[PDB]
């Protein structure tokens, strides 16, 4: 499960940057670790 | 001649950086002091003609996303006026002159003279490579081409010379009014890998060293000084930090404007008086 998904944009001298918070909730017995990675094939995101 | 330091920096950096990254020998010479690991990783990533990864350079505040694997970032910085001349006078010219050009030109035979052709007319001839024309050669410039006596020099009919000269714009004359400006420009390399940033900074230093032989900054942007900042995390809000080490470059240039003169004396009216 995933919630609060945010595409926070910061415009800076280096350029634009995409960073935001998304809150997720797992199943039982699963022990996630720091800097684990997830990918959602179903959901597509537009970029230019 | 108003000076745009940023554009000059970009134009000098891009082809020179590409050429430096083209070959491995120069890069190995540059990165002699670095360890094997970082040196070889950078060479694998960026060095070579067939490199898959590539660096980029551009100005600050681009509305588009900018590649943060390896990039050179420029911003204009401060400026100050340091020295002035009397009446703000810098120089006087009889013929309007533009930029200083260097052109290769093979010698040619003309019925009385050996000559070199050039792309554009000549306002003033500074130097011909490895030549010191004497009175006998009677060096003369006639618009596009420069010429010297055929007979005693006939061994050199195809001399592969090159020429440093100046463009001609107009026959008018005027005064140069302006001052000197001491300007600071900031350059920083960006990379999420700190070692890549270090190597990028070293390459930047080398190309700055190499630039000092360039005609334009030899004539326009003397007194180059450098200053380096500390390695700092540029951004922390991403999934991974951006690391960069800003560098400050200083230059001295003469902002000036040509003030034309329409007064030309060609007659004299020396007459006495009576009482």
């Amino acid at each position: 499960a995933i919630q609060s998904q945010e595409k926070g944009t910061n415009q800076l001298d280096i350029g634009i940057l995409d960073t935001g918070t998304a809150i997720g909730t797992t199943q039982l017995e699963k022990r996630i670790s720091y800097r684990d990675r997830f990918t959602v094939p179903e959901v597509l995101m537009p970029q230019q | 001649a108003i000076t745009s330091v940023d554009s000059y920096l970009l134009s000098e950096i891009k082809p020179r950086l590409n050429t430096v990254l083209e070959n491995c020998y120069i890069i190995d010479e540059v990165l002699k002091d670095f360890d094997y690991q970082t040196r070889e990783s950078f060479k694998e990533a960026f060095c070579g003609k067939n490199a898959q990864h590539e660096v980029t350079v551009g100005f600050n505040f681009p509305k588009f996303k900018n590649n943060y694997e390896a990039h050179y970032l420029i911003q204009l910085g401060q400026g100050q006026e340091t020295k002035n001349s009397l009446g703000s006078i810098q120089s006087s010219y009889f013929e309007a002159t533009g930029d200083t050009l260097v052109e290769s030109s093979t010698a040619i035979r003309e019925d009385d003279k050996l000559v070199f052709t050039v792309s554009k007319p000549i306002g003033e001839l500074i130097k011909v490579e490895d030549i010191e024309f004497a009175k006998y050669d009677n060096l003369q410039v006639e618009g596009n081409k420069v010429s010297f006596k055929y007979q005693t020099n006939e061994d050199y009919e195809n001399y592969n010379a090159n020429i440093i000269f100046t463009e001609k714009k107009n026959d008018s004359k005027g005064l140069v009014k302006g001052f000197t400006v001491e300007e600071q420009v900031t350059v920083v390399g960006l990379s999420f890998n700190v070692d890549v940033a270090r190597c990028l900074d070293a390459v930047l230093k080398m190309i700055l060293i190499s630039m000092r032989d360039s005609i334009e900054e030899q004539q326009t942007f003397q007194l180059q000084n450098l200053s380096f900042g500390d390695i700092a995390p540029i951004i922390e809000d991403g999934d991974s930090m951006i690391f960069g080490r800003p560098t400050i470059i200083k230059y001295t240039s003469s902002l000036d404007l040509d003030y034309t003169i329409t007064q030309d004396i060609n007659k004299l009216t020396f007459k006495e008086r009576k009482d």
